């Protein structure tokens, strides 16, 4: 990889222990549901995403 | 923002030991004071010594340690001689020590204690304790038939925090707080605790009850004098000499603040 | 063989100065007074001293190591009041609760001796 | 090898006791009460007396070099 | 005023679990008025408290009559009017959480508010109107007195 061994450290992989539900879930965005985005993201933004 | 006004009373006072109470002060000036009395009150002790014969079976160190650690009576006269340090001399005058010698050699079948009777100075009013008018006399040496000890001691001004054989104490008692309620020691079984003497607690009760506002206003002590001075005097040459520290120090900062 | 003197623990070294006085530049009003061939025996009282002036808003002292032989004691002061002042204060208040000390105590040996 | 001058611990002078201990086992009191005696009170005084060990009397049992 | 939250406290528990610690004692406290749940580590050793104590709390965000901001350092010197001269416990921390029962679609209606006073914890949880002053990582003042 290239690297020193000095300057990594541990952490985990976020998607590979999910199922495809909760995958789907976590990860895909919804640009569909307007009040979850409502609540989430600033007015011009939920405009665009939408 | 100013001194406390500290109070004294005298419990029991000995030619051996003093105990005494002070109240309203500060734990720190207490802790000073009982520093002082180990480290900065000064006595006169042997600090040179030379041999001229030493047939016995100590070596010559061995000897010199030995008269070095015999206490000598201070008391009116080291407030008088210099350290050696500020005298003009060049090596040695009354000024800045007191002389001493001995000389004995066994003739007999029956072993000679050699003693801090044996020891001779030239200046009668600093004598070896045990010389002074009971306790029987420091043994320095004991000689078979035909050993021999002879030699030549200069004793100087020094104090405790030079070396032990200046120290005067021979134990310094210090406690303050005795029933726990300030709680600076915490007992994790109360009740296996003995009682202090100063105790005013009754036998049913361990500790005395938390006081939050409370801090260390009266402490007990009991000073115990190796002989080289009385044990007021002790007291009263330790706070001569921690005034004299603190007025030294002044003198140098008020010098340091006009230059600045 | 590297035993230092015994003395050199009370002892000046010819141009040793007994007191030195630092501004300390990080906070306002504040110095640190550096003491040569002194202990704990000092930089406490005077730090106590110094805690029991309302002016002073910060005493303290560290010997620094205990092999050297000085401290330094940091004073920082209300603005309309100075740590060398408070220092010279503290000094004064000891000397005289001392000298009160032992006149009491030349009384209380001479009640003790003749009751 | 000889009594110490001092108690290592608190600077009491002890080296004029041991003769007198020894004068008072000699006469039957007990350790305990020979050193109560002696007003050692303190055990890190007591500790001197109890545990020394006077080897200089048989360092004299060797004649000396010179007579 | 600065104040973010004033109510009446009862002490309904201390130490449920046992003495985790022996000068600190976790008291479990409902409010008479707001319906708030309080947990509270207290100094017990400088201030007692016993089971069924009621007491006043305030939390404000500074100790000045006046409106006006703390620097958070200590000046035991400062003669300007404070709020703590009416009280007789007096702490200093920071909002570390705020927790609530919000949704993907719907914002909360309950709120629990954390605050840290140097290790010593609260948690004032109830209905959200009540905490909308807290915000994570603001400095606040705990005022507590009993009430006879
Ligand atoms: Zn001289
Ligand atoms: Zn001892």
């Amino acid at each position: 990889d290239g690297l020193a061994g000095e300057s990594v450290e541990f952490q985990n992989l976020a998607t590979l222990k999910p199922s495809n539900k909760a995958f789907e879930k976590k990860f895909r965005f919804d640009y569909t549901n307007e009040r979850a985005l409502r609540r989430t993201l600033q007015e011009d933004l939920v405009k665009d995403v939408l | 923002p100013y001194a406390n006004q500290p109070t004294v009373r005298i419990t029991e006072l000995t030619d051996e030991n003093v105990k005494f109470i002070i109240e309203n002060t500060d734990l720190a000036v207490a802790n000073s004071i009982r520093r002082v009395f180990i480290a900065e009150v000064p006595i006169i002790a042997i600090d040179w010594v030379q041999i001229d014969a030493n047939s016995s079976v100590l070596h010559d160190e061995f000897i010199a340690h030995r008269l070095g650690l015999i206490p000598l009576t201070s008391d009116d006269i080291v407030d008088k001689l210099q350290y050696s340090r500020d005298c003009t001399c060049e090596e040695f005058c009354p000024e800045c020590s007191v002389e001493f010698t001995l000389d004995v050699r066994c003739n007999e079948d029956q072993t000679r204690h050699v003693t801090s009777r044996d020891l001779i100075s030239n200046s009668p009013r600093v004598i070896p304790v045990t010389s002074r008018n009971e306790q029987d006399d420091i043994l320095i040496v004991k000689l078979r038939k035909g050993q021999e000890l002879r030699l030549r001691a200069y004793a100087k001004k020094g104090f405790g925090k030079e070396h032990a054989k200046w120290n005067p104490t021979a134990g310094v008692a210090f406690e303050y707080d005795p029933d726990n309620a300030l709680r600076h020691t915490v007992y994790p079984k109360p009740e296996e605790w003995p009682k202090s003497e100063y105790s005013e607690l009754d036998e049913d009760e361990s500790q005395a009850p938390y006081d939050p506002n409370g801090k260390p206003e009266r402490f007990y002590y009991n000073v115990e004098s190796c002989g080289s001075l009385r044990p007021e005097t002790i007291v009263l040459s330790a706070l001569s000499g921690l005034k004299k520290k603190l007025s030294d120090l002044q003198t140098q900062l008020s010098h340091e603040i006009q230059s600045d | 063989m590297n035993a230092p003197p015994a003395f050199e623990s009370f002892l000046l070294f010819e141009g040793e100065k007994k007191i030195t006085i630092n501004k300390d530049t990080k906070v306002p009003n504040a110095c640190l007074f550096t003491i040569n061939k002194e202990d704990h025996t000092l930089g406490n009282i005077i730090k106590s001293q110094l805690l029991k002036d309302p002016q002073v808003l910060f005493a303290g002292y560290k010997v620094p190591h205990p092999l050297e032989h000085k401290i330094i004691i940091r004073v920082q002061t209300t603005p309309d009041y100075s740590p060398q002042e408070a220092f010279t204060n503290a000094i004064t208040d000891l000397i005289s609760e001392l000298s009160l000390l032992e006149e009491r105590f030349r009384v209380a040996i001479k009640d003790k001796q003749e009751g | 090898m000889i009594i110490p001058v001092r108690c290592f611990t608190c600077g009491k002078i002890v080296g004029n006791k041991w003769e007198a201990y020894l004068g008072l086992l000699q006469a039957e009191y007990t350790e305990g009460d020979a050193l109560d005696a002696l007003g050692l009170k303190r055990y890190c005084c007591r500790r001197m007396l109890l545990a020394h060990v006077d080897l200089i009397e048989k360092l004299l049992n060797y004649a000396p070099l010179e007579k | 005023a600065g104040i973010l939250f004033e109510d009446i406290f009862d002490v309904k528990d201390i130490d449920p679990e046992g003495k985790k610690f022996d000068r600190v004692s976790r008291l479990h406290c409902e409010s008479e008025s707001f319906k708030m749940d309080l947990i509270l580590d207290v100094n017990i050793q400088i201030y007692p408290v016993d089971l069924g104590d009621k007491f006043r709390l305030v939390i404000a965000s500074t100790l000045y009559e006046d409106g006006t901001l703390d620097d958070g350092e200590y000046n035991p010197t400062d003669d300007r009017p404070s709020r703590a001269d009416q009280f007789e416990y007096v702490m200093y921390g920071k909002v570390y959480r705020i927790e609530g029962d919000e949704t993907s679609t719907e914002a909360a209606t309950r709120l629990s508010a954390y605050v840290s006073y140097g290790g010593l914890l609260m948690r004032l949880q109830g209905d959200a109107n009540n905490l909308h002053g807290f915000e994570v990582d603001s400095r606040v003042y705990l005022l507590m007195k009993k009430l006879a």
